[PDB]
């Protein structure tokens, strides 16, 4: 299934970025070539990345929810009117800064969500973490290398 | 400077006053008059200024001119905040004027560029002349810091003196005679302020409304002063007490906006009495009178003669009500004491104010006083009139006032600014003599007032949206009838007149005849004159009313669904007894009294049921039968639940026998059809009640729960008839009244015929009906206030309605309004104003019983 | 509270509760009286019994026992080339600043941020300071809130190369009641709040310090004028912070209406007569235009 | 792969270019409806674009590179042909149409005329073609409406500047705008046209009275006549500015001298109600400001 | 399930293809084909909507008008009316009858759609308001069988 990442700060954007290279396309659902971009992104197997995930139009339905039309050695999908064929080497991320905006129902459904937030919680886990570093710094040590070298 | 104490107190009082001093010691001609106050001088500029009306002198006006000369002197801007009405802008003219100079006003975010503003503030800084900013809180982030930055360039360069400053990114020389003048309206978190850079540029000056007592002395002082402290002390003093044992009314003003207005009514009147205390007795009679309530009237009445006694007998007693009477014996009222008062009040305003409005309970003949008036003002002066009745939110703005489109920037008329010219633009025919009347029925809120504020205003003129202002003749006057005023303004009400009918104008009876009367004449086109004399001579026999008065008493002691008051009703009551009597009145007649009235009687009954209960449970109805029974004559036909007259089609019989049921057979394949109905005794009972009400040409509303039988009963009593061609709509949360123009439009064919400039019959000859569905589902605007609702009233009481693009009006020809509904209690429902459901006849349909299903 | 609750019992939960209760108008319930249990408790609840009020609230910051940090330990212990000290309308921590600066690196500038002039002139100034080093000041900045938005919010986040820059500070004047700043950038920067206070005879001597280094301009009567304005002045700032008691609103009077005033004053002793009398009128004036010209209440006025 | 399918339909498409066509007034025929066409162009440019991404279009791109290099330069044609619609369009409602107007600036219109004529033989020339694209084979098309802009834009910055500065000699002129500022210039020889602009460039007056050769005076929108002292002559040979500013002059010089006949009539002892009938009313209202103020000095 | 029904008792499944760009007159259009192959082609096609496809109010105004009556009378009206009119005699006449009046080709129409056009609804939470009003119609919630699939 697709996922859809929600970090305030964009950091994660980037890694995916680096992770991919030159393949990243960088889109969203805004901007008004939108429409016609992804069809050729998913034409050509670049790895693309919808920048505002708050705001979704179904017409992407088919490609989030997998529906296509197989034929003989292409694989169809039909997004407005346009039936355009699926490359394979093709990947799909979503994107979104707020949780106050609030994504359809069906997609929060059919795709992974993912938090990148850093809450209230985080305190406590990294205040963990520095008061283990400085009251027991050799334990802390062994801690990460412990995992590392095994 | 008489009455100072001391000469400090004339010297301090004098250093206050502008003071117009002249060298004649140097030269520079236009550098020679100079003004002095407060110790600072101010050079004299000899712009010429015309013959404004000038502000009446004030102390708060005085003050606000030394604010601003001490502003001045150390060239820095001016600047007042205040409340919306205080004129502050008006300060900043008057000020402009007394120095010379022709002030230019920027109207700020009324549809304002940037560039023009820009254009405006480079000519202004060279030409030397001074800018003031009406209600310069009113912008957009974006083009108020613009602004901001280049007023600071200016005021910067001005304090500092450069020669050239850079403002817009342009190297502009300046003249050291400009200023800046920044009014500030009060938001919604309150007075607003200027921008930080600004704070350190401008002086703010708070501003007050400043106290009556003054302004009213200077005003009388000026229309003719005879006792100007006394009269304006009377009347402040008389308001005030009016404010304190009058109720807390709503609508009730008393404050300097009413007093202002009570002396701007007091200059026309004075040219028909004088310059005394009677003419302000007078006005204060004709202003504040007609808004209060029974209640606060005679408070009035008490206060004024507590606080001065001035006449007794009034101009104009005899002819304007004997011209009243022969306008009202022929338009078919009677003439009350409340009738009387409320025209004569009307009148009365209506020679002073230009703009009207009338405020009272649905139907309590508003309508009826203001048509009267107008009729008998067309008797007295022999000035015609011409009446345009539109209602108010029927249409929106942009079919109203005008419409500009977004691309091709077309302007167009719409409705008001169309009906406009036909007085102003080309009065080739008899326009300059005659009276126009513009009266707006619906609801009015705010967001329509605003557009035309400038009419309402002293200007009379009205403002377009872009590229016009159209003078109003006083001729052209403009009313407003509606039921409420939660919504409106104080400054609105304080603008026009107000009439305020605090209850019904006359008693049940004197309507009752007008509308048998209108009955009358309604079947005059029918049959001959003769028959119309023998029946209005029985009528007249017939009921005197100590019948009916208990019944109408008894009825208000009963559950009604979808509610209409008792006096409303009435025209559901005559006209379908009307009806009954003409269809038996010919070819099924007898000549026996005890027996011919037995059969008038009846049928009267049956119509004060449905009239009365219709609306009912069912259950209740069978005890309003006995009701009736009761307080009509003891030996005349009492009613049944399912009474019925019965004569033989081709001979002549009479008898009266009930509950005749015929049998229907059909096979498997019929069970399921759109137009499927089993007969039971209450099928052909309500089939027929309906039938009888559709033959009156009454508005039908069906109010029941869902699946009841309404849409059953109303589908398969006219499918069986060829009078009647149904058209259903089905109305849900949000219906446009263009949905049902474009459902007519396929079983409906205009026409251009003489009687009517457009019409708007069915395709066809014979009748149309309109069932609208589910009528009470629709949503009102943010106000409270559904229009499909009010364009079904137009078409019902009205009898047409205006085209919403072509902007004329329309008669409809022969189609009558059905609609269904359910009780205003569920959920969802929204409730209907009375205006609405006056017209229509309400018939409560329910569950059959569990064991006829 | 948020330590004690947890820490201690739970009798010491609610009588401590019960006193919030009482300095708030919750309800004045029984207190929980153990000597020697709670000398501290009692302590407190003999201040809050005596009605003085601001010693109880001073309690509670008596009992985590700080040296509470001054401005300049904040800005000597921070490391960072960014500040912004906030402060109600009534006072500027400019002085201070200037304070600040004088007694140790004293390279200070200020910068006011008023026409196109004043902004392009601190743009220069700001990058050419960051470059050679001295303290910057930019006066009360929010007056030009839309160039922060465009400029300044790129500028600062753009200076990661200002920590990298020689030893350098950059101030920003806002005000608490006034417009909003953008969070990030306000978050990039330290923060403080100027509250220092001055009283009265502070206020006045501090208004009659600088006028005698205009030299002598006017009379000898003018000296005395100057002496009772710097005095009322002084006075109606001081009734400015008392927004419940003695005026209705809390009112907000600058410098500039002192130089009105003193203006004024000037003025009508040139053009009248060297006799006392004039003072009828001195008062309507002042009373109406130059300092009641911002009142809006009859009570205030 | 699909690359094949994707091209064909380009191919398709843009041999079926077609531009709507309509003539307006004047010999030239406008193009309608630019949006679509470009978009299209910019569109298929980024498909041929993200081809490069693509593993089956090694040996197939050098079509696709042709291809994008003949779209690249119908859309460089694109750009520069759309401004010069714009900006002749917007020209020729201010220059090609008055005469009054091309009298003052006989030099910009001169150069205007010369543009439009090689302009109608383009724009005849690209449309009898059929074929949208194939307007990239006319030879200099690009440089044609580079230099055409370039001039379109030099004209336009010429009017600007006269604009501007005719606004810097009579300040007023700031308050009227371009539309009405150049009605004023092509009205000049008729200069009875210029009263309805008045009421908006001054605010008090309405219109001005004229004889036809001198300038009698001004009424204002309240309807209070004034006259001036020296009646201002009017020739062929005279600028609006001229005397408009003359005029701005004379105004406030006939105040100043109807405020002093006023004021030296009213201290010689004479009745208001005989001021009233002979003098406007803000000299009248200065004067007695004036001698009110005096009376009453000495009267304290 | 609605889709696979559909297929079983042979009918052309219609899914509106609608986002965030949609007009009004893009809803309109694809009304005005379903209706048009349902009446003038005979296609008996099911027609899906879903909570996410009523976009706007004036969506459930045009389904309200679609379903209380059996026809849409502000798709066809001026020119439109009159194409209409004339294809509708087209095929009228091509089934083997002529109708004489004009509401007569009308009421056929209507009838064809009335026994060719099937709606399907799938809401999801009945508990948000854009899927209340879905349920709060009259005209959809008694001309509709109401089915419960919750959990």
């Amino acid at each position: 299934a697709v996922p859809f990442l929600l970090d305030p700060s964009s950091h994660m954007i980037t890694v995916i970025s680096n992770y991919y290279g030159n393949k990243t396309v960088l889109l969203s659902f805004l901007e008004e070539g939108f429409v016609k971009r992804l069809e050729n992104a998913i034409r050509f197997g670049s790895v693309v990345i919808i920048q505002d995930g708050e705001f979704f139009d179904p017409i992407i339905s088919r490609l989030i929810s997998r529906e296509f039309n197989h034929a003989g050695n292409r694989v169809t999908v039909e997004i407005g009117d346009h039936e355009v064929d699926v490359s394979g080497d093709f990947k799909l991320f979503i994107h979104s800064c707020d949780p106050s905006g609030d994504i359809p129902i069906f997609l929060r459904s059919r795709v992974r969500l993912v938090h990148f937030v850093t809450n209230k919680e985080s305190i406590e886990t990294r205040i963990f973490d520095i008061t283990l570093t400085e009251e027991n710094a050799e334990m802390q040590r062994k801690r990460e290398d412990l995992i590392k070298l095994n | 400077l008489k009455n100072c104490s001391t000469k400090e107190e004339a010297r301090l009082l004098w250093a206050k006053v502008q003071k117009f001093y002249q060298k004649n010691d140097t030269l520079d001609d236009l550098n020679s008059v100079f003004i002095s106050q407060s110790g600072y001088l101010l050079q004299y500029k000899f712009e010429y200024i015309g013959i404004p009306e000038r502000l009446i002198y004030t102390p708060l006006l005085l003050i606000g001119f030394a604010t601003l000369t001490d502003s001045l002197h150390q060239k820095y801007g001016g600047c007042f905040f205040g409340p919306a009405g205080t004129g502050k802008t008006e300060t900043v003219k008057a000020f402009g004027q007394n120095l010379g100079r022709v002030v230019v006003v920027f109207n700020c975010d009324d549809s304002f560029d940037y560039q023009v503003l820009s254009r405006l503030l480079v000519g202004i800084t060279q030409i030397g002349a001074w800018g003031c900013f009406d209600q310069f809180n009113r912008l957009d982030e974006k083009v108020l810091s613009a602004v901001s930055a280049n007023i600071q360039q200016i005021q910067n360069g001005l304090q500092v003196g450069k020669s050239h400053i850079t403002l817009l990114e342009e190297e502009t020389p300046l003249s050291p005679h400009t200023a800046v003048f920044i009014t500030l309206n009060p938001g919604y978190n309150g007075r607003s302020e200027l921008p930080e850079n600004l704070k350190k540029s401008f002086r703010e000056f708070s501003m007050k409304s400043p106290q009556s007592g003054t302004i009213a002395e200077m005003i009388l002082q000026i229309m003719g002063f005879e006792d100007s402290k006394s009269l304006a002390s009377k009347i402040v003093h008389f308001l005030e007490l009016l404010s304190s044992k009058c109720s807390s009314m709503n609508h009730y003003h008393f404050g300097l906006r009413t007093l202002k207005g009570v002396l701007r009514n007091c200059s026309p009147l004075i040219s028909e009495f004088g310059e005394g205390e009677k003419t302000v007795v007078e006005s204060l009679k004709r202003v504040i009178l007609p808004s209060l309530g029974d209640t606060d009237e005679l408070v009035f009445k008490d206060e004024l003669s507590k606080i001065f006694d001035s006449a007794g007998t009034p101009l104009n007693s005899k002819a304007i009500v004997q011209c009243l009477k022969d306008a009202g014996q022929r338009s078919g009222f009677s003439m009350s004491e409340e009738f009387l008062k409320k025209c004569m009040q009307f009148y009365y305003m209506q020679k002073t104010q230009q703009a009207l409005i009338l405020v009272g309970k649905a139907g309590c003949g508003k309508t009826a006083t203001w048509k009267t008036v107008i009729d008998a003002m067309a008797i007295f002066d022999g000035h015609a009139n011409v009446v345009y009745v539109i209602d108010t939110k029927v249409l929106t703005k942009e079919s109203l006032y005008g419409s500009m489109l977004k691309a091709t920037l077309e302007w167009r008329d719409g409705l008001f600014t169309s009906i406009l010219r036909r007085v102003n633009d080309d009065i080739t025919g008899t326009f300059k003599n005659s009276r126009i009347w513009v009266v707006f029925d619906s609801d009015l809120d705010p967001e329509y007032v605003e557009a035309m504020n400038s009419v309402l205003d002293d200007n009379k003129i009205l403002t377009l949206p872009n590229g016009e202002r159209l003078p109003i003749p006083p001729n052209f006057r403009i009313l407003f009838e509606t039921d409420n005023l939660d919504h409106t303004t104080p400054a609105t009400i304080t603008r026009c007149g107000l009439l305020w009918f605090s209850t019904d104008v006359c008693s049940i009876s004197s309507k009752i005849d007008h509308l048998l009367n209108k009955s009358y004449e309604a079947l005059d086109n029918k049959l001959s004159m003769f028959e119309l004399d023998k029946l209005k001579d029985l009528i007249s026999d017939s009921f005197d009313m100590a019948s009916l008065t208990n019944i109408f008493t008894c009825s208000n002691d009963l559950v009604h669904i979808l509610g209409v008051r008792t006096f409303n009703k009435l025209e559901t009551a005559v006209q379908l007894a009307v009806h009954l009597i003409s269809s038996y009145r010919q070819w099924f007649q007898n000549l026996d009294d005890k027996s011919l009235k037995d059969v008038i009687t009846l049928l009267i009954k049956r119509s004060l049921l449905y009239a009365l209960a219709g609306d009912s449970t069912g259950e209740s109805q069978r005890a309003f039968i006995q009701t009736i029974n009761t307080y009509f004559g003891h030996d005349s036909q009492e009613l049944s639940d399912y009474s019925t007259i019965v004569i033989a089609n081709d001979k002549l019989s009479f008898s009266s026998f009930c509950s005749e049921i015929p049998s229907v057979s059909l096979e498997a394949h019929e069970v399921m059809r759109p137009d499927i109905v089993i007969p039971t005794i209450d099928t052909i009972k309500h089939e027929k009640i309906f039938y009888d009400l559709l033959n009156s040409k009454r508005g039908i509303i069906l109010c029941g729960p869902p699946g009841s039988g309404k849409t059953m009963i109303m589908n398969n009593a006219l499918r069986n008839s060829s009078l009647y061609d149904v058209v259903g709509i089905n109305f849900s949360k949000d219906t446009t009244t263009e949905h049902i123009l474009s459902a007519l439009h396929r079983h409906t064919n205009y026409v251009t015929t003489s009687k009517g400039l457009t019409l708007l019959p069915k395709s066809d000859i014979k009748n149309l009906v309109l069932f609208c569905d589910e009528i009470n589902l629709p949503k009102l605007d943010k106000y409270g206030s559904q229009n499909v609702v009010l364009f079904l009233r137009q078409l019902m009481e009205k009898q047409g309605f205006w085209k919403t693009p072509e902007n004329k009006w329309v008669t409809i020809e022969r189609i009558h309004i059905v609609g269904a509904c359910n009780p205003p209690t569920d959920p969802g429902r929204i409730p209907m104003s009375e205006r609405f459901t006056r017209h229509a006849a309400i018939l409560y349909l329910g569950y059959p019983s569990g064991k006829s299903l | 509270c948020l330590y004690k609750f947890d820490i201690e019992s739970e009798q010491y939960k609610e009588a401590v509760l019960t006193m919030i209760g009482v300095l708030s108008e919750s309800s004045d319930g029984v207190p929980k009286l153990t000597v020697d249990t709670n000398d501290d408790l009692r302590y407190l609840w003999d201040y809050v019994t005596t009605k003085s009020y601001i010693s109880a609230l001073n309690w509670f910051k008596n009992e985590f026992f700080v040296d509470e940090w001054n401005i300049a330990d904040v800005v000597a212990n921070s490391e960072n080339n960014y500040f912004t000290m906030a402060s109600e309308r009534d006072v500027d921590g400019t002085f201070k600043l200037i304070e600040l600066a004088k007694a140790s690196k004293e390279s200070l500038k200020i910068i006011p941020l008023g026409s196109i002039e004043n902004l392009n002139y601190a743009q220069e100034e700001i990058s050419k300071s960051k470059i050679e080093g001295g303290w910057i000041l930019l006066q009360n900045i929010q007056m030009s809130l839309s160039w922060v938005k465009t400029y300044l919010h790129k500028h600062v986040e753009e200076t990661k190369a200002a920590e990298e820059h020689e030893k350098f500070k950059m101030f920003m004047t806002c005000h608490l009641t006034g417009d909003k700043l953008p969070a990030p950038l306000l978050q990039r920067t330290d923060r403080v709040v100027y509250e220092d206070i001055p009283g009265i005879l502070d206020t006045v001597k501090d208004l009659w310090g600088s006028q005698f280094f205009t030299g002598k301009i006017s009379g000898v009567w003018s000296v005395y004028c100057t002496f009772l304005l710097s005095w009322f002045h002084a006075l109606i700032t001081a009734r400015t912070r008392l927004v419940p008691h003695g005026f209705s609103k809390k009112y907000y009077f600058n410098d500039c209406d002192f130089q009105f005033a003193s203006v004024y004053l000037e003025n009508v002793l040139a053009t009248n007569s060297t006799n006392n009398i004039p003072w009828a009128q001195v008062r309507d004036h002042i009373a109406t235009i130059v300092y009641g010209g911002k009142i809006d209440e009859e009570k205030d006025l | 792969f699909v690359i094949e399918k994707s091209l064909n339909r380009i191919k398709k498409f843009w041999k079926e270019a077609q531009y709507e066509v309509i003539e307006h007034s004047s010999g030239l025929k406008l193009v309608r409806e630019w949006d679509v066409l470009e978009q299209a162009c910019k569109e298929d440019l980024e498909e041929l674009v993200s081809m490069k991404a693509s593993n089956y279009y090694k040996i197939f791109e050098q079509d696709c590179l042709d291809l994008e290099s003949k779209l690249t330069k119908l859309s460089e044609i694109q750009v520069n042909w759309v401004e010069v619609q714009f900006y002749w369009l917007d020209l020729y409602g201010i220059l090609g149409e008055n005469l009054d107007i091309q009298n003052f600036l006989p030099l910009e219109t001169s150069k205007f005329k010369s543009l439009t004529s090689e302009y109608k033989m383009i724009t005849t020339r690209a449309f009898q073609l059929d074929t949208t694209i194939e307007v990239i084979h006319i030879p200099n098309f690009d440089t044609t409406l580079k230099l055409t802009i370039d001039s379109l834009k030099m004209i336009k910055s010429s009017l600007s500047t006269f604009l501007e500065r005719q606004r810097r000699q009579f300040p007023r002129f700031y308050f009227l705008g371009n539309d009405d500022l150049l009605k004023i210039i092509g009205s000049g020889k008729h200069h009875d046209q210029v009263s309805k602009f008045m009421k908006k460039m001054f605010g008090s007056i309405e219109s001005i009275i004229f004889l036809e050769d001198f300038i009698t005076g001004v009424r204002s929108v309240e309807g209070e006549v004034l006259n001036l002292n020296e009646k201002i002559e009017l020739k062929d040979s005279i600028q609006a500015q001229e005397w408009l500013n003359i005029l701005d002059t004379e105004i406030k010089l006939s105040v100043f001298t109807q405020f002093r006949d006023c004021l030296g009539q009213l201290k010689d002892g004479t009745d208001i109600e005989v001021v009233v009938s002979k003098y406007i009313f803000q000299a009248i209202l200065l004067s007695a400001q004036v001698m009110w103020t005096e009376l009453v000095e000495k009267c304290l | 399930l609605t889709r696979f029904v559909a297929w079983l008792n042979g009918l052309k499944i219609v899914q509106p293809k609608i986002h965030r760009h949609s007009n009004l007159s893009d809803f309109d259009m694809i009304l005005k084909k379903a209706i048009s192959d349902c009446s003038l082609k005979e296609s008996r096609t099911c027609l899906i909507i879903d909570e996410s496809n009523i976009l706007e109010t004036a969506f459930l105004e045009r389904m309200n008008t679609l379903l209380a009556n059996a026809d849409i009378p502000d798709l066809f009206q001026g020119e439109e009316y009159d194409k209409l009119l004339n294809n509708l005699r087209n095929k009228t006449r091509s089934l083997g009858l002529l109708l004489d009046t004009e509401q007569e080709l009308y009421d056929w129409f209507v009838g064809e759609i009335a026994k060719n056009l099937h709606v399907v609804f799938t809401i999801c939470d009945p508990t948000n308001n854009k899927s209340s009003a879905m349920i709060s119609s009259p005209a959809l919630f008694n001309r509709c069988i109401i089915n419960w699939m919750g959990d």
